[PDB]
């Protein structure tokens, strides 16, 4: 058949977003 | 818990879960009236193929066929087509054996190709469903991770802490889609594995039907 | 054809702007 | 607020973002307007396929579609060029009937080749705006953190505190490019499914006109 | 270090993991148990080849197929069924030796596909295993971020270390679904191309059993 | 800034980022060139179609196409390979008034293939620095983010000022095959689009001819 | 048509370690 | 480099680097082998091109191919298979000269399918790894993430000497993945274009010589 990791994008994108502030208490 | 997620997303996120609950319940109410409908067909298959071969005469099975032959289905009407063909074509036009093989082939074709026809549907809607469902999803998290970014940007502050309710309805969005493509993922597998075994016995009486009928001549 | 897509392209163009409107707004709350 | 975060990324950021709006934009009005037509032309050849089943007499029908012989699209040219082919070359003498039945075959063919053309049009500007819109976010985004690093390799003052929203602006591009890309690939195969039904209907129908063509002969 | 995590993991993830196991360990049961007979038929195909075109009359290969009935497979069952089916159509009606021939290929093509459609069970199950795994994969991972980052928006203090492990717990669940999707699609690709192969051999050996069939029917 | 990281980089960096612009100054240089062969094509196929439909004799035309047999592209040279051939089977014998449509059908298909092959050269290149740019941009950042570690190790304290550089050094590799990537993709649709578009019209232009010969062929 | 995902996934994860190198925390 | 972060890897990371180096070095070989077959194909092809219209009578040229019987390549097999054909058809229906240009049609291309399925092998094998490669890397990838997360979370306050293997693992798995990528990909595109040239002359030669046989049995 076929591989299709499609909502991966989503995990990555939000896991991005939070090392951004994740420095500030 | 659900219902205040539900209440603080967007508009279109709302939008988007509401479609997405709508393909949900569609395709279970498609799956629930499949199965049963399959399984039927395929007793009723088995059952009379296993009478078939009882030693009954073709004649009486012709006779007994007449009874309900406004219900007969599948492998009985294939066979009340069949004989009806070979019988028109042996007392009617020209009596070659090759046109009387050729016609009783191409009768049980059609009546087969409808059969099959008449069996699979609704299914490419299941596999429409599972095909497009995650693409939706991947959507409302982009718009909900905008929107975040967004508010964010209307308050001074950069706390992880405020950028952290931007996440839930993203992730929502993301989960509902999965959990309406996985079952119609796999409920398409399986009822194309089996519309194609029923579609192999059907081909495998046919055709022994014909070398039956083609002995004789 | 060309009256048609132009009409396309107005309509399209001012549910951007309100979508977008719509959504700066909702955001300050 | 949102302003000032707009103000603060470097240039090349805002000119992708608005060229993407501006793709968006594009490919809506575009998805908008095609169905409209889609929707007429199938309806009208709904229509006219039922009405010419109703037993009309076929001179009748070649007399009003010569009434607007200026205004005939979808199913009605095909009729009326298969008619004027078929008379036209029957007063030239024409001893074989099956060299007429070729020539008013080969004409309707052509403007059925002309008419589907023409319903054809503007389509591939999705798939090139759905193939080429995340690659354009992408370079938006690497070029922002590598210009952040840069700044930051640069001056010993600095910190990621403070290069921080840059990076956020960087992934509002990726964010944008995913937005846009979308819903063009969704509907490119929507468009050519849809597409592909409406050729079907116009071979069955050039089929059964042919069978009838022929048969008077 | 793993065993901790999933001994700390929700019930879902354990769950998750549990089936995702089970997946592959019939998988790679499924692949082992297959690919064996597939070897062995070709073996016994190129062996009666052999044995058919190494110029022995057919009435004595004929006089030895008899005795394993019921116990023939691959080539020596197609062939001793169109043959039979030839000689008692033959013996019976002498009408016309076409008509002989179309009853010996009939014959032929219902046992050539209940031949090939025993040889072909089970591998349909593989695909599915490729097509569903990465999605309970990701539904897990994302129910495990998404409880891990409302607790840590559950307290007004930030901080990674706290809510590390939750990461990590999410993201096993991935990994093994990719580990447990990726051999079952690289070995279903791999499988079905074995099939072709032997349809052809036995196409070949129909074509030249029916020229043969052809040329004695004259005789 | 860009040069000096350029001459900073190892040897393996400096090799790929040449390979890459090599690649984008022929692409550009293909596209420089067939949009120009293609806009002269189709400007000489719509003008020949306004002139065929003016009411010259065709005895007149013919005998204009003959005396530019050197310059005979496109449109006119299916023209004059079937108004040959036609010419050819009337000569030979005046019997079987079907036989000369297949023939003339055959010359000018035989043309009409020469000819849109001719004018399709050099595309697929395009393609394939489409499908690849981007791999050999990840392949030069992960190697140079491996060198930078690698050499990060040398030193005791750890400060993010020696590490900053090379970061960036390992991300212009990606920002360059992004860059060649996306103009090859732009461009590959557009001349299929017009490649397609004159096929279409040489077709019409073939059913037409083919017609008209019919139909002039039964008295 | 088809949204390529490969090379999306790859800089995402190479930017993702990147991030992760360059915390002390 | 290399050797000293594999060592510092894992087992996993080491059955990942030797069945993707096992699959790099299969791919070379075919490439290698590949390209040499095609070159040879396509010099012969062009030599029998060259050769076909050089004045020499038919019959010569049919008694020269004769020499070497059946074991005929390129567009050689494709006159030997259909020459022979039509001249027989022709004498035993001679009636029906609308018919041996049928079978001439349909035997040509039987024979030139034949050739063109022998010239294409392995090429499946490629497109396979080119498909499937990216995916381990992802695979280790999220493992050396996974890692470097419960690193992350084991000691408050961890330094950046206990984060290396992780980061390490994953850029090699990446790298790797990407090196057996590639070539796979470049050469598939490569060699399906030959193909299609190869393909692409054969058919026009098969036109010119039925448009040939058209002509001859005209009269």
């Amino acid at each position: 058949s076929e591989i299709n990791i499609v909502p991966l994008l989503d995990v990555l994108l939000v896991l991005l977003l939070i090392f951004m502030a994740t420095a500030p208490i | 818990n659900i219902l205040d997620l539900f209440l603080k997303a967007s508009l279109l996120v709302k939008l988007i879960m509401l479609i997405l609950i709508g393909f949900s319940i569609a395709s279970w109410a498609i799956i629930i009236q499949r199965t049963r409908i399959l399984n039927a067909a395929a007793r009723e298959a088995e059952a009379f193929e296993d009478k078939f071969w009882s030693g009954i005469e073709l004649s009486r099975l012709y006779q007994e066929s007449q009874g309900k032959r406004d219900n007969l289905t599948g492998s009985e009407q294939i066979f009340y087509s069949g004989f009806k063909e070979f019988v028109r074509l042996h007392r009617a036009n020209s009596h070659a054996p090759e046109a009387v093989v050729e016609g009783a082939s191409r009768a049980m074709r059609i009546s087969m190709n409808r059969e099959l026809e008449n069996l699979e549907t609704h299914i490419p809607f299941l596999g429409t469903v599972g095909s497009i469902s995650p693409y939706i999803g991947l959507f409302g998290t982009v718009w909900g991770i905008m929107h975040a970014f967004i508010a964010l940007g209307a308050v001074k502050q950069a706390t992880l802490q405020m950028v952290a309710p931007g996440i839930a309805e993203a992730l929502i969005a993301t989960a509902i889609g999965l959990f309406a493509a996985i079952p119609a993922v796999m409920a398409y597998n399986r009822l194309n594995q089996r519309v194609n075994k029923l579609e192999l016995n059907y081909d495998n009486f046919m055709e022994e039907f014909t070398a039956i009928l083609h002995r004789q001549a | 054809q060309n009256d048609k897509l132009k009409r396309a392209i107005i309509i399209s163009a001012v549910l951007h702007v309100i979508l977008f409107a719509a959504l700066i707004w909702s955001s300050f709350d």
